[PDB]
């Protein structure tokens, strides 16, 4: 049956999911961002080096 | 007789059974099943078509309320 056992299989997963994003939002907050997007648009100029989100 | 005398020592009467039966009461009941059965690990035996037996997890998460 899917209770109890994957009910805490699955509760022990999302802890670790949580810690991994924790530790993304407040160790390494700029790991994945990217420079170009804080400069407001302009839509006279692209930029020379283009690149989206991974 | 025979079975008395080897268990017990003596031979018990009827009158001092029922001395005894008279001593219980709702509370006595509470006390002794709670003393015996609640929260406890059972033993389970079962033979036949017995896919539908409950998984041992289920059965031991029975012997307890959380309401109480
Ligand atoms: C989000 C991310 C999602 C993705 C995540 C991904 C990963 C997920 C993986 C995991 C997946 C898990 C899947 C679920 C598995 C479920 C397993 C299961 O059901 O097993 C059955 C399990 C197996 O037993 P069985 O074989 O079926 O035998 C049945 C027997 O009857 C057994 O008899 P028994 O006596 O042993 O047990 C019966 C009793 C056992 O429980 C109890 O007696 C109490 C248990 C502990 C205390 C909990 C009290 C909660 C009270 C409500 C909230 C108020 C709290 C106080 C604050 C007051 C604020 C004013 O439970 C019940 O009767 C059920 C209800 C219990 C609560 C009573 C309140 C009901 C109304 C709820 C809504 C209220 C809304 C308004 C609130 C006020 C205004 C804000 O038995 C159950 O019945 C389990 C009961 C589980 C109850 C869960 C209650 C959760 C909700 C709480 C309230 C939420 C709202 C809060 C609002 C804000 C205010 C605080
Ligand atoms: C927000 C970030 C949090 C980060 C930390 C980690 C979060 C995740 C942690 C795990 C959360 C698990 C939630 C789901 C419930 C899991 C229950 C569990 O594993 O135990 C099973 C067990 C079922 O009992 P059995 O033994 O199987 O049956 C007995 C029959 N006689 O579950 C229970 O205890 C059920 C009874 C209810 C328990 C309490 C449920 C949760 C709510 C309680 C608090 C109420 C207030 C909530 C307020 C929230 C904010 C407004």
């Amino acid at each position: 049956p899917f209770h109890p056992y994957y009910t805490i299989k699955d509760i022990l997963g999302l802890v670790l999911l949580l810690f991994i994003l924790t530790t993304l939002t407040l160790l390494s907050p700029n790991l994945l961002n990217d420079p170009d997007n804080y400069i407001p648009a302009d839509p006279l100029n692209t930029p020379p080096h283009i690149k989206p989100e991974w | 007789i025979g079975r008395s005398l080897l268990t017990y020592g003596r031979r018990i009467p009827l009158a001092e059974w029922e001395s005894r039966i008279a001593e219980v009461d709702a509370s006595v009941v509470r006390e002794i099943c709670s003393k015996y059965i609640y929260d406890q690990c059972p033993a389970v035996a079962g033979y036949g078509p017995i896919e539908q037996l409950p998984d041992y997890n289920r059965i031991r998460s029975g012997m307890f309320w959380l309401r109480f």
